[PDB]
């Protein structure tokens, strides 16, 4: 398994807090520091669509 | 190979610095006395003392995988053949190695 | 499941960069081309450009950016040629597929009203063909070998592109004159800030407000940027970066070379005349044609020739 | 400029060796770009090459093929035989024609 991170919040890749039709730079923000990430395409996937 | 290009960092009567990154290949190197343009006019104001930093590196291309070629090392062979033994009129067709 | 793959250039926009030979000049273009890879077979490339597909402002679209404001037309109007025309067949975010000829160029252009948009690269075009016969067009009928071409269809795979921050793209619309000093008008939803050396050294980030200041008589003394937190670009060497660590995600490239099947002529058959311990060969190739011959013993000596004219070999 | 000029250890290795005489040059008065200079593709130089494959030229009549490298109906050399027959087979004289 593998867990995604905005703060000290280790959240399922597969399961986000957001999504870019909410927020315009926060989904991006949470794209960059996230970039190291064998399950960066399941975060990016799942942090498009709600 | 595909060299990969970072945007030039731009300052506006300064001067930047070199931080290298150990990119394969990773060329780095800081320009003074630069007046550039954008489309919407010039960038800074100041006409000497700004400075550019140009850094590239070598990255390999998006096709890496479907077209690459493997270097191999090759000794010691081994003969392996598919036999078809009839004796006494009972055949086999068995896959020997010699 | 069209819609989970344009996802992800949605996060984008276009940008204009420098092209070195425009309609008339060197100019910024809002069709600036990146990189050209022709390394597919039968005459496929892959333009990477400063433009986006098919998104709007949609099925067949090219999205650019006219001097800020996003704007759009149909694929049908932009056309690109190396020699000959070549063919558009899909796009997908900031990548064209297009049906090219060999050629040392690349020239895309579309045509709004009466403005004429062109960006012509020296970028090398080559044609690669299958199997042992030369040609320079596909042929009609042969048999089929496997070949790699560059797919058709924008399926995520493992080959990434990095973007970024946009940095601060400067604007002088914004800035004009009062009667008497210097007026700057960032737009509605935008952010801009402006750097001025009037009186020592100032500096300002305005937001929405046409803000005049004091002791500035020329406009040619300040310089009004413009900001978008949101939308990243690509990294391109086109743009000026941003202040800080710069990065903000990757996005996968459409169109990736995978393994294929291609239809390779077939020679007419060649006259083979027979003595003793030697064999004659009338050849009539219709194009270009390896001949290869090798003897099965302990010494090959092996001939290897491109023939492109009727011969014989004995 | 030579086949090599990237060297990645696997095909997913993610540290590569380059050494592609990549050498940066100063941009134009008035641009935002960042120019290099460096030798040519070594594995393209390599393909423009590329004197005939090993399944055209191999003596002996060898068939070369790929997924398991090997090499196919090379006739050379000579395989012996040992034969460890029981006793069981050896028919009498009278139960054959003769």
């Amino acid at each position: 398994t593998t867990m995604c991170l905005l703060a000290n919040v280790t959240f399922p890749c597969a399961q986000p807090p957001i999504c870019y039709d909410r927020k315009p730079a926060e989904t991006l923000a949470m794209l960059s520091v996230n970039v190291d990430n064998p399950g960066y395409d399941e975060l990016l996937e799942a942090a498009v669509k709600c | 190979y595909k060299t990969g290009m970072d945007s030039p960092a731009i300052k506006c009567c300064g001067s930047q610095e070199c931080t290298p990154t150990y990119r394969p290949d990773e060329q780095c190197k800081v320009f003074t006395g630069v007046y550039p343009f954008m489309w919407g006019g010039a960038y800074c104001f100041c006409d000497t003392e700004n400075t550019q930093v140009s850094k590239a590196y070598v990255m390999k291309s998006d096709d890496c995988l479907a077209d690459h070629a493997e270097a191999y090392k090759a000794h010691t062979a081994s003969v392996q053949a598919f036999l078809n033994i009839t004796v006494g009129e009972h055949s086999i067709v068995t896959t020997v190695y010699v | 499941s069209t819609e989970e793959l344009f996802n992800e250039y949605k996060l984008t926009r276009p940008y204009m960069a420098r092209c070195i030979r425009c309609a008339v000049g060197s100019c910024h273009s809002p069709i600036a081309i990146e990189a050209v890879k022709s390394d597919g077979h039968d005459g496929y490339v892959r333009l990477q450009t400063s433009s986006q597909y098919g998104l709007d402002s949609k099925g067949r679209t090219m999205r650019y950016d006219m001097h800020g404001t996003i704007k759009e037309i149909p694929l049908h109007q932009v056309s690109l040629y190396t020699s000959r025309p070549c063919h558009i067949v899909d796009g997908h975010g900031y990548f064209l597929l297009a049906r090219c000829p060999a050629g040392d160029s690349i020239t895309m252009e579309f045509k709004k009203d009466s403005v004429r948009h062109s960006c012509s690269v020296p970028y090398e075009v080559k044609f690669n063909p299958v199997g042992r016969e030369l040609y320079t067009h596909p042929p009609e009928h042969g048999v089929e070998q496997a070949c790699q071409v560059y797919a058709h269809d924008a399926q995520n795979r493992g080959a990434y592109v990095e973007m970024h921050l946009p940095g601060s793209e400067v604007d002088s619309s914004l800035v004009s004159l009062s009667g008497s000093s210097v007026t700057v008008t960032p737009p509605d939803g935008t952010s801009a800030l402006v750097e001025c050396e009037c009186g020592g050294t100032k500096i300002s980030e305005t937001i929405n407000k046409t803000k005049q200041f004091s002791q500035c008589t020329k406009k040619e003394q300040c310089r009004a940027y413009r900001l978008q937190n949101d939308k990243w670009v690509y990294n391109s060497d086109k743009l000026p970066k941003a202040a800080g660590a710069t990065l903000k995600g990757k996005l996968h490239v459409p169109f990736l070379l995978a393994d294929g099947k291609c239809t390779v002529p077939l020679a007419p058959e060649p006259m083979i005349t027979f003595g003793f311990r030697s064999v004659s060969l009338k050849l009539h190739p219709k194009n270009p044609t390896y001949l290869i011959t090798r003897q099965l013993a302990d010494e090959p000596h092996y001939t290897h020739e491109l023939i492109s004219e009727p011969a014989v070999r004995n | 400029g030579a086949f090599g000029d990237i060297q990645s250890r696997t095909v997913s290795s993610s540290d590569l060796y380059a050494n592609t005489n990549l050498v940066l040059q100063r941009p134009k008065a008035g641009a935002i770009h960042v120019p290099y200079t460096q030798a040519p593709s070594g594995f393209e130089q390599w393909k423009k090459d590329k004197a005939p494959s090993l399944k055209f030229t191999a003596p002996f009549g060898c068939e070369i093929y790929t997924n398991p490298i090997r090499a196919e109906n090379c006739a050379v050399g000579s395989i012996p035989l040992a034969f460890d027959i029981p006793d069981a087979l050896f028919t009498r004289v009278s139960e054959t024609p003769t």
